[PDB]
């Protein structure tokens, strides 16, 4: 009955708050303070508060879902009653853990040896990256590129294989048809009156929205192509794949280290602040509160005492390792923080405000009941993170805080630079995001035996991204599990959803704010109704499903790619006549290797 | 107009320790002059809200008795200290009439009762088979029973300790810290004794 899960629920809501303050404050003195004790004390907190979820969950049981009308009982309890892992026997399960640390480790300990001198190894961070983003010499960057899929990726391909196995059986277990369904019911919304959601429609919605944006890809591509062309001359066809390792990075993901070669307008200065940062002698604390001017003018709430007294804002005060990685922190009974070594920089102007936009997503849905304090999915904490850093960037709010010179031309030229720049970091990343979820659905599902994953791989990355990787690789190889996520257990798409979610977001809160230009040149931040448009759905946390949450925000039920459409249709516009001597769009059949 | 005995507000304020608002204190107040006034120009209190007398014409009137009730709570929960309020202070751990005529006042004690790693010292009632009546106080603790099974006082499925502990922390939020309350109560009875404002010139 739903009368004593509501008792149940209440119970749990007070001993769980503690329990994860308890554990969210371990972690936190970790992260500000690099040392044994730290971690001894986080993992501890982590083991009992993870009994504490088991022993929950299981007396959850007792309480059949079916019974439960209302939907706050119903969805915590839900998501009190999932039982994760402890589905599967204790030896697959302490395998199954021992093979996601197996493969977290091999891609942890990223290191590789150089041939011309063996002793020498590079790491994947420094080293293997700095070639990947600073060198143009094409046989530097392929070797670079060949001994990270050669070593770290080989390793780990044994590991995927079995991972994928337990964590189907898991899933199964859970009663989802493979692990990849499994993950797409962080989209799921059921018995709602029309906000329902099935998992399958996760693929169509990315599948379509995806055809949508191809146009504005094909034409980045051969506009990009056009200009490595004279950077790796004989090596890059005309009409072709680029080579994987010639585009900045080490897996192909971003397009921005290709900026340098790619600039439109080379002639122009670029709208980077940083030396008028130094010029005003700006510190951390002002761009903190440059940063909480913004939000506070919009009519969002200002921080906390705690977020002023306790966040790690600068480098640690002694000669101390700590997490200076940006992020936001939530750690229960109000308790709100920031970590973030900040520099005098424009970089770290625009951070704030993204970590600051997560901080107040998590104020606004603090008064939720503690298992719906979260975004509505996976992709909405960022986009929010997201709108409010674009925002910051644009030349009207730089010269009108006195950032960037009141005497700035802003001309078509600058245009064009700014949007190539945001279509290399933005545009030219959507094809990669799609193309690995649909290949990790796939081999989840069984579609692709596990003696043609490379090969699957290798003519998708063609098809759909239009680079083509150098090295004709065997199945040995597991490239996929040489980036991150993948080898570390993560969802993925939530990239692609949280683009498209940002544009939506973008656009619906110019409007509410009344620009009057292109969606490029917005600045909201003097717009309070556009402030209580986006909070009225921050405020709600899980409570209620991300296809309402959208209604609120933007006007729709689902995703769409018109606002990101309409945010480059300019650059687009420019990139047309740009190509109008070219070929557009790519030959699969083409390989840099070909004889 | 000479100083005479002015009643110990000083021992239902700035006291030490306070109690669980569970098992809430009831202090009686008599045979005095009270200054009230001085309680509210001290500025040393978030809230300080009257339902009855004002806070400074409390000074024009004599009582024959006058009842502190103390407690700690949290923050959020402060706003339940009130005539016509619910929730669960209001409802089952301490609760003022509809027709409350006196004044409840409240401040910030996070520096005198967070402690590091927690202060788990005050005690609230998470459940109870019914509301409180005003002025109410039930500290007894048989183990509740909120399914139908028998509970023979021992916690289990569906059968919970009614007290459970607060864990106030130096850095918890506003509305997570302690909160200090004194509620004063005040009657009009008949006795040969008050509690009386101040004499003027
Ligand atoms: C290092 O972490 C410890 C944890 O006990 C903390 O007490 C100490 O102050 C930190 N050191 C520095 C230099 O912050
Ligand atoms: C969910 O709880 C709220 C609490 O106010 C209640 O109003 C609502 O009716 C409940 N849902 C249903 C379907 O009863
Ligand atoms: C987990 O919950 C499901 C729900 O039916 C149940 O069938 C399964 O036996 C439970 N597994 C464990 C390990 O308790
Ligand atoms: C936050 O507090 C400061 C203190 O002066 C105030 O100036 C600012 O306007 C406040 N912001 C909000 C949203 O209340
Ligand atoms: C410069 O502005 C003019 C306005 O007529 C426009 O026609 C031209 O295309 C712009 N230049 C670029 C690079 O877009
Ligand atoms: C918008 O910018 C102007 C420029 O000074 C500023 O005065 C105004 O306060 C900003 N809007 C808001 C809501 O702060
Ligand atoms: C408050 O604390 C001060 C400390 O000197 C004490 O003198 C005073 O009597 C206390 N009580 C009140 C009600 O002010």
């Amino acid at each position: 009955i739903e009368e004593q899960a509501k008792t149940f629920l209440d119970f749990f809501n007070i001993q769980a708050e503690d329990l994860f303050y308890q554990s969210s404050l371990a972690s936190w003195n970790y992260n500000t303070n690099i040392t044994e004790e730290n971690v001894q004390n986080m993992n501890n907190a982590g083991d009992k508060w993870s009994a504490f979820l088991k022993e929950q969950s299981t007396l959850a049981q007792m309480y059949p879902l079916q019974e439960i009308q209302n939907l706050t009982v119903k969805l915590q309890l839900q998501a009190l009653q999932q039982n994760g892992s402890s589905v599967l026997s204790e030896d697959k399960s302490k395998r199954l853990n021992t093979i996601l640390n197996t493969m977290s480790t091999i891609y942890s300990t990223g290191k590789v040896c150089n041939p011309d001198n063996p002793q020498e190894c590079l790491l994947l961070e420094p080293g293997l990256n700095e070639i990947m983003a600073n060198s143009l010499d094409y046989n530097e960057r392929l070797w670079a590129w060949e001994s990270w899929r050669s070593e770290v990726g080989k390793q780990l391909r044994p590991l995927y294989e079995e991972y994928v196995v337990l964590k189907n059986e898991m899933a199964r277990a859970n009663h989802y048809e493979d692990y990849g369904d499994y993950w797409r019911g962080d989209y799921e919304v059921n018995g709602v009156d029309g906000y329902d959601y099935s998992r399958g429609q996760l693929i169509e919605d990315v599948e379509h929205t995806f055809e949508e944006i191809k146009p504005l890809y094909e034409h980045l591509h051969a506009y990009v192509r056009a200009k490595l062309m004279n950077a790796y001359p004989s090596y890059i066809s005309p009409i072709g794949c680029l080579p994987a390792h010639l585009l900045g990075d080490m897996w192909g993901r971003f397009w921005t280290n290709l900026y340098s070669l790619t600039v439109p307008f080379g002639q122009k200065p670029n709208i980077d602040v940083t030396d008028a940062m130094v010029d005003q002698a700006w510190d951390a604390q002002r761009i903190f509160k440059e940063a909480e001017k913004f939000f506070v003018s919009v009519g969002l709430p200002n921080m906390t005492q705690g977020f002023w007294e306790n966040s790690m804002l600068t480098d640690p005060g002694n000669v101390q390792k700590a997490v200076c990685h940006p992020t936001a922190w939530d750690l229960g009974k109000g308790d709100f923080r920031i970590l973030m070594c900040t520099k005098v920089t424009m970089d770290d102007f625009l951070t704030a405000h993204h970590e600051m936009g997560h901080i107040q997503y998590d104020m606004a849905y603090a008064a939720q009941p503690f298992l719906l304090r979260n975004g509505a999915n996976e992709g909405f904490h960022e986009a929010v993170g997201e709108i409010m850093s674009l925002s910051a960037a644009t030349p009207k709010h730089l010269k009108s805080i006195g950032l960037l010179s009141p005497d700035f031309q802003e001309d078509n030229e600058t245009e064009i630079n700014f949007l190539l720049k945001q279509a290399l970091t933005i545009v030219g990343t959507l094809p990669f995001t799609y193309m690995l979820e649909k290949w990790r659905w796939m081999v989840f599902k069984g579609e692709i035996p596990k003696d043609q994953w490379m090969k699957k791989w290798w003519e998708m990355k063609r098809e759909i991204v239009g680079v083509v990787e150098p090295v004709p690789h065997d199945e040995t190889y597991c490239d996929p599990a040489s980036l991150f996520h993948v080898s570390n257990d993560y969802s993925f798409i939530r990239y692609y959803t949280r683009t498209l979610y940002q544009f939506q977001f973008q656009e619906a809160l110019c409007q509410a704010a009344k620009h009057e230009g292109p969606l490029h040149k917005c600045d909201i931040s003097n717009s309070t109704e556009a402030g209580q448009k986006l909070f009225n759905m921050l405020r709600l946390g899980k409570s209620e499903p991300w296809t309402l949450a959208l209604e609120n925000v933007v006007g729709a039920k689902n995703m769409n790619v018109r606002p990101l459409l309409n945010y480059f249709e300019p650059l687009f516009t420019w990139l047309k006549d740009q190509n109008k001597n070219s070929f557009v769009g790519w030959s699969t059949d083409w390989s840099p290797y070909a004889d | 107009p000479n100083i005479t005995n002015l009643c110990p507000f000083g021992e239902v304020f700035n006291a030490t320790r306070f109690a669980s608002v569970y098992a809430w204190n009831r202090k009686r107040i008599s045979n005095c002059v009270a200054d009230y006034s001085v309680l509210y120009n001290s500025a040393s209190f978030s809230t300080f809200k009257c339902y009855g007398v004002s806070p400074t014409k409390l000074n024009d009137l004599c009582f024959t008795n006058v009842y502190a009730d103390s407690f700690v709570i949290r923050g959020d929960e402060v706003r339940q200290i009130a005539p016509g309020q619910t929730g669960k202070i209001a409802d089952y751990n301490y609760k003022l009439p509809d027709d409350f005529t006196g004044c409840v006042i409240a401040w910030n004690s996070n520096n005198l009762d967070s402690k590091v790693g927690g202060n788990y010292n005050y005690l609230y009632r998470l459940f109870r088979k019914s509301n409180l009546k005003p002025f109410e106080r039930d500290i007894s603790t048989e183990i509740y029973q909120a399914g139908s099974t028998p509970c023979n006082g021992v916690e289990g499925f569906n059968c919970y300790f009614p007290l459970q502990s607060y864990g106030f922390q130096p850095t918890n939020g506003v509305g997570y810290q302690p909160y200090r309350v004194v509620v004063l109560s005040f009657e009009l009875l008949h006795a040969p004794a008050t509690v009386c404002g101040p004499k003027k010139s």
